[PDB]
RNA sequence: CAUUGGUGAGCAGCGAAGGAUUUGGUGGAUUACUAGCUAAUAGCAAUCUAUUUCAAAGAAUUCAAACUUGGGGGAAUGCCUUGUUGA
């Protein structure tokens, strides 16, 4: 499963997983922790650029986080790790084969609730000890004392309390003597969320029926109950800067917020995360500040901000509603297809499931951004015919970039799926093109290149036909009718003499694109399914569908090498920049490096998930794929 | 009235002076030891000096009559009642999407002098000056053609 | 940034020169500008002269006076390099000094170097005016403190009050304390009438940029980010001797009297506003203005200096004081 | 920012300042019973001395003006200056400079109004903080020239540039303007909160009332063709008519009761909100002339539902409280005269309540059924649930004399449901 | 004109937090 | 604690009447008046002249 | 006859609960992502400042110090250099 060549660097473009996310004060700033799978990273909360992230993959996914300071503690399985900027500082195992599910960090004591309902408590060795580390005692909740908790959470001034919370009711436990000095009574709704109000004795449940109960410890009696009839609390969060305001999340994706001492709804903002992904996961205000931090299961953080009323008097009642303030992102689905977009490793293209196109930078995260789809007004005069109602694009099933000629006109092409026509994008103005190519065959666009001075597109159709365009003007050129079913790769050489195409059909046509002749033809054994075109070397390796991947010379149009040894189909491959090595992933999960002077696999890999996608580097530096599970690109350091 | 009351808080005995934050909490400066009752009662008025007490919690709880309308405004989000239920259409908005055109399947050569929808089966029926009668199976995502009657030197106008 | 900001006599107008170019001139209660420069150069700093009418600016290599309006009306060729400005407003003189050593006096009313005096320290540091007799006090790098006159080729009289660069130096409104802190992160108070050091601070948690007196005789410090004041320093007798803390409330050890804290800025200059109690801090993000109780005159006298002057009375002051400008010569110890 | 920019807002803090003697002009300058020239000649004493009078004929006219000769027209007040007083000192000034607004409010049109509010635009420069107060209560004055002078003095709110063309202008504001000023959301709560104010206190008039509703109204209207919107004022305008029904005062009332029929009309609303309606307004029907808009108000709002169980039964609790708050006899006269609006789906809906919950009412079904011509529909429910009470009720004169009404009139109708039902 | 709604810039205040570390006391 | 602060009452420096002259207060501390044998020498020279 | 002149009145064609032009505000990027403050080998982040002082170290005959001037001719009174008189 090592590599010999290749090793893991990390995970671009995921944000948040759905595991609520923890805020931290250093001072002044706040910071956000937020799980990316089997790591989490911290976000500043003041420009939502990544500070640090976690030096090694956790053996099993993060379950909890919780911050304090410089320390930040994350949950997985049986394990309670404390991290330091990122840094492994000490391990908290806990003696139990059952998982963490709630961790508290209050003073020098730190509890850990598992999943059969038992609390370990941790202590600090000494006073002045920056985090706990000894083990102090244990305390376990039973079915007759109550439920399953929920979570678990120490309001302030209570000294050496933590306030349990389970679906039945809310308990107060005394860790340093491990008793149970209250119970509270039972509650008719299975409680869901639980958060500590900024006034004293006083916690904030939500029921799983839109009930939020700011229930008093000390007096031991409800003292309101809201009702959103129709919903399921997620997150709660009170506002800390003056103004007595109460934020409640909803799995629907629903963010409302409450004037407690006018008893109204100030405003709801609507789908801020999607309901199929767990909608507001957590939401909480900054601790005196007037914004509000949001993320969701979507792969998206959000925030939101409070502007001052614009009523010179009476500015409790006139107030503004929230207004988008930033965010960071990334794909809601695996992405489907990737490309570097520059000849430095800078810019990635990224297309998802999810119906939208993504352009990451490896350089930084803050300049990763989207490529908007507003589309640009027809040079005829026409009316443009579409839906009223705006939806993205289908998905990219196939993609192609060129930088020769980069901010004059249009640059990328891609093709969707059961589409007719492929669509043209710009990646300097980082915006959809204006010309939209069209197979003229009936067929569905099955393959796109672009000649290297990136004046003409190919498109390829199913139906054999293959069309060139121009791509500053839109206006159809030329068409080559040889294949009789799909064509399914086109590639051009870099002097833009010789073009190479291939199809299911399982033959390869050379054609002389100056002067339009037919070179010669070559007839394989099996069908083709994919193609990649080395212009240095003038080697192209083609994907059959006998599990082999065959190199040919197109300049003497002859077999020159042929891989053997794959499982199941090679999903996709490329060639390395110096034209000496392929790198093919295939449905058996194993991505195996071919070295082709010698024709034999020199390196293996066994991946847990398959890998849909691999592309190296024009550099060589790295490399990247995309696997069938997980929003974000595995980047690889290649050692060679 | 507290409900609960913790023992080991009235035992419990913390210095003041040993962290910086804590040492707003003495009253008097020879002062430097305190039983828990009184380390409570202090936290608390520095919690109060940290984030004053609001109207909502102390005054106000809420533990045929006027204010029945302002009440059932605040359980309802949508005031608008669902059409889905209601079996008269709304006055002034109509709720209408579009299909694929019927006639995609085979195209008419001339204007579409009459239509028809068959009283039971799916059927659309067409015809014009061209002469023809088509009949379409409108299913609205394909529309496919059941067949065609060519009326020599007939032309459609019904 | 950073801002350098200096108050009018009067109070009434705020400059303000941002070290790479922007000078802006400004009534800063009523939230009028007057005139703003975005001079692509570096400005050092910048004073009024007699009036809010004027002010110059220490530019790169020259010093330019200004009008109300932002134009130009003079370029200062003799003056090259200056560093720090002051005006004698008794007197009508502009007086400067920088990396040259050379102490110049301009005649504001006549135009005319009045006299031009080589200090041969090397470049000075710091500068201040002592308003009782308009005797101008240097600093030094080798830490002594110098006073001179126009009359007098040589300096009237030399301290040693540091044991290196003096970086600030401030002198009371009766004229009679001085306060100087140096690069040895010692700060020493005089007494300028006879000559006898009343303080030494000599130990201070960071070296003090800078030093200045109020009119109520608050002594104001500043070291990188931070803000001191301590009242009553400005004393003969032992117990004032200015203490950042008392040990076990000992009632004669001086605490500070107010503090304030500028997290991530660097003080530039600390200007008292004249007749309001107010302290204003220049720093690299910009302006702002402390609330110091008790730091100002609550007592001014209009004939001399008005806060509430109507353009009609201000251009009959300008001839008036204009009239009775006292000689250059007259000044002496 | 800009130096420029931030200038401005240390300006707009520092306004009322009178910095200099420039700025002691402008300020002093402004008045509204006086020009400038002379404005600027005159001294506080004399500007207190004619207050001091004309708040005693208010004083006549209402004796609670007299309180605020204790407070704000006192004769300390004289050397009562607010840029020199603490934050907390001004709190307390302007709840009591808006009390008194409140009660000027509606005597703006009695020449001693206007001279008692001088006191307060010149000492207290209202017309510079309390700004949005003073416009508030001078809303329905719009036409009036002492609504004139009070724009060319003071300095707009950002709420309220709607009227910023009509500072100094020949021109009073239109009444289709102030539609504009109304129809931005925020104004609402800013008003509304107002309003509530007036309410707490009953401090309520006619003509407040009568251009609150008009403005309200047409908000409605202009927003009649985006449905959104119209949702999102439903929030504010409904929670406005719970206000003005808990009022004692009837025109109060009477206001929500106008304000109502127009949502129903322009928005259909789900019953439970019609239903919460009607408890709403008959809780405090006392006033015959509230009582008499009410009953059309109740009648008006079914019509609006087009639903399933549009004439169902009204719940048990708001049965016993419309019979309660409208006899059997008075709404036999509603249905005598001959100009009633339609009403068919209430009485349907109260037709079967009476037989669910008072049998002894049943000969009054006789009298309702002939007097208004019921639908098809409707009367088809009221056969169906009939003939249930046939079955469990006791046979009785006026039961059968029911049905033999429904005999003479559509006698195959009365089979049909037979035949479903038996 | 309308009501005029511009986005003011929102920068970040300084903000007082209860501190849970006095909460923990040992006999 | 107990916090005063110079506090200016606009009213009584500037005149609410148009017409009427402006307050000139006066303090006679010699600190505020520097220079008091100097500047009657030369209103001597320029009483000569 | 021509307008690649202006201003309008209408078609063909394009055409999913509308389309087109202009504009204010904010947010993210425009260099390659190791967190805030301070008296910084640690504290604070609720600050302490009732230990923040003492001790130790620390002063070139460099006792030099315009490298900073638009050209020509001078410079009474100044200032620089040199010598001199008398204390
Ligand atoms: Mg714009
Ligand atoms: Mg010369």
């Amino acid at each position: 499963k090592n590599s010999k060549i290749f090793s893991p660097f990390r995970i671009i473009g995921n944000v948040s997983n759905g595991v609520p996310f923890a805020t931290g004060t250093l001072g002044s700033t706040f910071y956000i922790v937020t799980c990316v799978g089997k790591t989490f990273q911290i976000y500043d909360a003041n420009t939502l650029h990544l500070l640090f992230v976690s030096e090694k993959e956790t053996p099993s996914s993060i379950v909890a986080l919780s911050a304090h300071f410089h320390y930040v503690y994350a949950a997985y399985e049986n394990k309670v790790g404390i991290y330091k900027r990122g840094i492994e500082e000490h391990l908290l195992e806990l003696e139990t084969d059952a998982n963490v599910e709630h961790l508290c960090i209050f003073g020098d004591y730190l509890c850990a609730s598992t999943d059969d309902n038992s609390i370990f408590i941790y202590k600090k060795s000494d006073p002045q000890d920056k985090y706990p580390s000894e083990f102090y005692t244990k305390l376990t909740v039973t079915e007759i004392q109550g439920g399953e908790i929920v979570s678990l959470q120490h309001l302030a001034t209570y000294l050496n309390k933590l306030t349990v919370v389970t679906k039945s009711n809310v308990l107060l436990f005394n860790v340093r003597t491990g008793k149970l000095v209250f119970t509270s009574n039972e509650f008719p709704d299975q409680i869901t969320t639980a958060e500590p109000a900024p006034v004293l004795d006083i916690i904030a449940l939500g029921t799983v029926t839109g009930e939020v109960i700011m229930f008093n410890m000390r007096k031991g009696k409800r003292i309101r109950t809201i009702k959103i009839p129709q919903s399921r609390i997620s997150s709660l969060s009170f506002r800390t800067d003056g103004s007595s305001h109460l934020s409640v999340g909803t799995s629907s994706g629903d963010l409302i917020f409450y004037d407690l001492d006018r008893r109204s709804r100030i405003h709801v903002l609507k789908n801020i995360h999607r309901e199929s992904y767990g909608g507001v996961t957590q939401a909480t205000f900054l601790n005196g500040q007037p914004i509000i931090v949001t993320s969701g299961g979507d792969n998206s953080l959000k925030e939101y901000v409070f502007d001052p009323s614009l009523s010179q008097g009476s500015g409790d009642v006139v107030v503004q509603p929230p207004r988008y303030l930033r965010s960071r992102g990334g794909h809601s689905q695996p992405p489907s297809y990737i490309a570097f977009a520059d000849s430095q490793s800078h810019f990635m293209l990224s297309a998802s499931k999810d119906r939208s196109l993504w352009s990451f930078s490896l350089r930084k995260d803050a300049q990763s951004q989207e490529m908007s789809q507003r589309l640009h007004k027809k040079q005829d005069g026409g009316r443009v015919g579409g839906s009223t109602i705006k939806s993205k694009f289908p998905e990219i099933v196939a993609l192609a970039i060129e930088n020769a000629r980069i901010g004059e006109w249009e640059n990328i092409i891609t093709a969707h799926k059961d589409e007719k026509f492929a669509r043209t994008w710009d990646m300097r103005n980082k915006r959809v093109g204006r010309w939209t190519f069209d197979t003229t065959d009936d067929g569905f666009v099955k393959s796109v290149a672009m000649s290297q001075c990136g004046n003409f597109g190919f498109i390829g159709s199913s139906n054999g036909s293959i069309t060139i365009y121009n791509m500053q003007s839109g206006i159809l050129r030329k068409k080559y009718k040889l294949h009789k079913r799909a064509v399914t790769g086109i590639s051009l050489d870099g002097m833009n003499r010789k073009m190479v195409s291939c199809g299911l059909d399982g033959i390869v046509g050379f054609y002389d694109f100056n002067k339009s002749t037919l070179l010669g033809k070559l007839k394989l054994d099996a069908p083709i399914t994919a193609m990649v075109y080395h212009r240095s070397s003038d080697l192209f390796a083609l994907a059959l569908d006998d599990l082999s991947i065959v190199v040919i010379d197109a300049v003497t149009q002859r077999v020159v090498r042929q891989l053997w040894g794959h499982s199941n189909r090679i999903t996709a491959f490329d060639f390395s920049p110096e034209g000496r090595w392929i790198v093919s992933a295939s449905l058996d999960s194993t991505i195996r490096t071919w070295d082709l002077p010698t024709g034999g696999c020199i390196d293996g890999i066994i991946v847990d998930n398959v890998a849909t996608n691999v592309k190296f580097s024009p550099n060589g530096d790295l490399l990247a794929t995309t696997h069938v599970t997980g929003n974000g690109i595995c980047i690889w350091t290649n050692r060679a | 009235e507290a409900a609960w009351i913790d023992s080991d808080d009235e035992k419990i005995k913390v210095p003041i002076l040993v962290t910086n934050k804590t040492k707003k909490l003495r009253t008097s400066y020879n002062e430097s030891k305190i039983n828990g009752v009184h380390y409570i009662n202090r936290l608390r008025s520095q919690f109060e000096k940290i984030y004053p007490r609001p109207k909502w919690v102390d005054d106000e709880s809420d533990s045929g009559d006027i204010n029945a309308l302002t009440k059932i405004l605040s359980t309802t989000y949508n005031y608008k009642d669902t059409l889905s239920n209601s079996k008269l259409l709304p006055p002034k908005k109509l709720d209408i999407v579009r299909l694929k055109d019927a006639n995609a399947s085979h195209p008419s050569h001339s204007a579409i002098q009459s239509l028809s929808f068959h009283p039971s089966k799916p059927l659309l029926l067409t015809g014009g000056y061209d002469k023809t009668l088509r009949i379409y199976h409108i299913d609205g995502k394909t529309n496919h053609l059941v067949t065609s009657l060519h009326l020599v030197g007939s032309p459609i106008q019904t | 940034g950073p801002y350098h900001i200096k108050y009018a006599k009067n109070g009434t107008h705020l400059l303000i020169t941002g070290r790479k170019g922007h000078v802006a001139s400004m009534d800063w209660r009523k939230g009028q500008l007057r005139a703003e420069l975005f001079l692509n150069e570096t400005c050092h700093s910048a004073t009024y002269l007699q009036n809010e009418q004027y002010f110059a600016v220490a530019q790169k290599k020259y010093t330019f006076i200004y009008d109300h309006e932002g134009t130009e009306l003079h370029r200062l060729k003799q003056h090259i390099e200056a560093r720090h400005l002051d005006f004698l407003p008794y007197h009508y003189l502009l007086v400067t000094a920088g990396e040259t050593g050379w102490l110049k006096y301009h005649d504001v009313s006549t135009g005319q170097l009045v006299s031009e005096l080589r200090t041969k320290a090397g470049p000075t540091m710091a500068m201040a005016q002592n308003p009782w007799n308009a005797v101008m006090h240097l600093g030094h790098s080798n830490g002594t403190v110098s006073l001179w006159s126009p009359s007098m080729p040589e300096p009237l009289v030399k301290l040693l009050s540091a044991r290196g660069p003096v970086n600030s130096i401030a002198i009371d409104r009766s004229g009679y304390y001085m306060a100087t802190t140096g690069a040895d992160r010692s700060m020493k108070i005089w007494d300028i009438r006879n000559f006898k050091q009343l303080h030494s601070v000599e130990s201070l948690p960071t070296p003090g940029t800078n030093v200045s007196i109020s009119d109520t005789g608050l002594l104001a410090l500043s070291r990188g980010p931070h803000v001191t004041l301590w009242k009553d320093a400005l004393k003969l007798s032992g117990d004032s001797k200015p203490c950042f803390g008392s040990m076990g409330g000992n009632p004669h050890r001086n605490t500070p009297y107010m503090s304030h804290l500028f997290a991530g800025n660097k003080v530039e200059n600390l200007g008292f506003v004249p007749f309001e109690d107010l302290l204003g801090v220049g720093h690299q993000t910009g302006i702002t203005n402390l609330i110091v109780p008790g730091a100002g005159e609550a007592n001014y006298d209009a004939l001399e200096l008005n806060p509430f002057e109507t353009k009609k009375q201000r251009q009959e002051q300008e001839v008036r004081t204009l009239l009775n400008k006292l000689p250059a010569d007259t000044i002496t110890l | 920012s800009s130096l420029s920019d931030q200038l401005a807002q240390v300006a707009s803090n520092n306004a009322t300042v009178a910095l200099d003697r420039k700025r002691r002009q402008k300020l002093h300058s402004a008045s509204l019973i006086y020009n400038s020239k002379t404005a600027a000649t005159q001294d506080y004493d004399f500007i207190f001395e004619n207050a001091s009078k004309a708040l005693e004929e208010l004083s006549q006219i209402e004796p609670k003006f007299a309180i605020f000769s204790r407070t704000l027209f006192s004769e300390s007040s004289i050397s009562l200056d607010r840029n020199v007083q603490t934050k907390e000192e001004i709190k307390d000034l302007d709840n009591a400079i808006n009390a008194y607004l409140l009660l000027a409010s509606s005597k703006w049109y009695l020449a001693p109004t206007l001279h008692a509010t001088e006191w307060l635009v010149r000492r207290f420069q209202i017309h510079v903080k309390n700004t949005e107060m003073l416009l508030l209560s001078t809303l329905n004055y719009y036409q009036t020239p002492v609504f004139k002078r009070i724009l060319s003095i003071i300095k707009l709110p950002p709420l309220f540039n709607c009227l910023s063309n009509f500072v100094r202008s020949e021109k009073p504001p239109t009444a289709l303007t102030m539609i504009k000023l109304f129809n931005d959301m925020d104004f609402l709560k800013l008003y509304t909160s107002y309003l509530d104010q007036c309410i707490k206190h009953n401090a309520t008039y006619t003509n407040q009332l009568l251009f609150t509703t008009c403005c309200f109204i047409n908000v409605v209207a202009f927003n009649s063709n985006n449905d959104e919107k119209l949702n999102q004022l439903v929030p504010i305008l409904l929670e406005i008519s719970a206000k003005l029904l808990a009022s004692k005062s009837k025109d109060c009332q009477i206001a929500a009761h106008t304000i109502l029929v127009v949502f129903a009309t322009a928005l259909p609303l789900k019953k439970t909100i019609i239903l919460a309606a009607m408890e709403t307004i008959l809780s405090n029907l006392d006033a015959k002339e509230a009582k008499h808009s009410a009953l059309l108000t109740i009648c008006k709002l079914f019509q609006t539902l087009k639903g399933q169980g549009n004439v169902d039964q009204l719940p048990s609790k708001i049965f016993k409280l419309f019979d309660s708050k409208f006899d059997t006899v008075s709404i036999l006269t509603f249905l005598d005269k001959e100009d009633k609006p339609v009403c068919d789906k209430f009485i349907t809906s109260y037709t079967r309540s009476i037989a669910r919950y008072d049998r002894s009412k049943l000969n009054i079904i006789l009298s309702l059924l002939k007097k208004i011509r019921l639908e098809r529909y409707e009367v088809r429910l009221i056969i169906t649930d009939l003939i249930y009470l046939s079955e469990i009720l006791e046979d009785k004169s006026q039961l059968v004399e029911l049905f033999e009404y429904f005999i003479s009139i559509n006698e195959d109708l009365v089979l049909k449901c037979l035949k479903s039902l038996g | 004109p309308k009501v005029v709604r511009e986005a003011k810039k929102v920068e970040m205040t300084e903000a007082r937090a209860y501190n849970a570390d006095a909460d923990t006391a040992k006999a | 604690m107990k916090i005063k602060t110079i506090k200016r009452s606009a009213d009584d420096y500037v005149p609410v009447k148009s017409t009427q002259e402006s307050q000139m207060p006066r303090n006679l501390n010699p600190e505020l008046h520097p220079f008091e044998r100097a500047r009657e020498y030369t209103k001597a020279l320029n009483a000569t002249k």
